[PDB]
């Protein structure tokens, strides 16, 4: 979660995790709307292109 | 008693070319995906 | 190719040579300077800096 | 100054233009080999005869170049 | 334990919730400089005259020296 929106991350490269705590590189970061965690739920949500 | 490695240097097909990079950020929503280096 | 969206996104994206500011919303963003501050807040837009 | 930054509002994204290229489309390889200037040991004792330096520093290196002859396959 | 796992039948995918998370958005540089404890060569003769460990392990680093001022440009 960036300030609003959602930050995406798509090579397992650039994150890091330790423990319970993640460290990511925003500098190939894709931003989406917090809208897109009602794909995980509808695949044909009418709010978000999934 | 002797050891033989090989090296592996690169060549360019093409040199002095133009080139350059494309950053992209969402427009109010479309957001570019076609970022990086152009040749 | 684009990624589109139905809804309204902001963030901020770091380039060679600046910044761009994608300020939508009702979300609050701003550039500051090490010296003076704050120098600038943004409307609505795509700004570069 | 070549590099220079353009802005279009219009896509928002920034382009940066002013970079001269080279595209890899091959490869140039190269055998080098190198040899060991290897050491004699030298029979006789020192201080200590249970120290066998010149021949542990041997075996450290023999061991080593084993090591790596069974990576080739 | 924090960390959970959900699981959607409906898309056929598992999300792993319960991460806090740091994104890195930009630089912090330092200059750290470092100085060589130099040795001088002790004048006068070894066991073995023909022997100099001094000057060569200094011309090994002198010249390791000189091949990395030959990357930078």
């Amino acid at each position: 979660d960036n300030a609003g929106s959602v930050s995406f991350f798509p090579q397992a490269e650039t994150c890091k995790v330790q423990s319970n705590r993640v460290f990511c590189d925003t500098m190939n970061s894709l931003t989406l709307p917090s809208e897109v965690n009602l794909c995980n739920v509808d695949i044909f949500n009418p709010k978000y292109d999934c | 008693e002797v050891l033989a490695y090989v090296v592996q240097l690169p060549l360019y097909g093409v040199i002095d070319t133009p080139c350059w990079k494309l950053h992209t950020s969402p427009l109010c929503c479309l957001t570019r995906t076609d970022r990086g280096w152009y040749c | 190719k684009i990624m589109t969206s139905k809804t309204d996104v902001s963030s901020s994206v770091i380039t060679s040579l600046g910044a761009i500011v994608s300020c939508y919303g009702k979300t609050k963003c701003t550039a500051s300077n090490k010296n003076r501050g704050i120098i600038k807040t943004f409307s609505n837009g795509c700004d570069y800096v | 100054q070549n590099i220079t930054e353009e802005f279009y509002q219009s896509t928002c994204s920034a382009v940066s233009k002013g970079y001269l290229s080279a595209l890899r489309t091959g490869w140039y390889t190269s055998v080098i080999t190198i040899e060991l200037s290897n050491i004699k040991e030298n029979k006789c004792n020192g201080t200590d005869a249970k120290v066998k330096l010149i021949k542990q520093e041997l075996d450290k290196y023999k061991n080593a170049v084993t090591e790596l002859q069974l990576l080739m396959q």
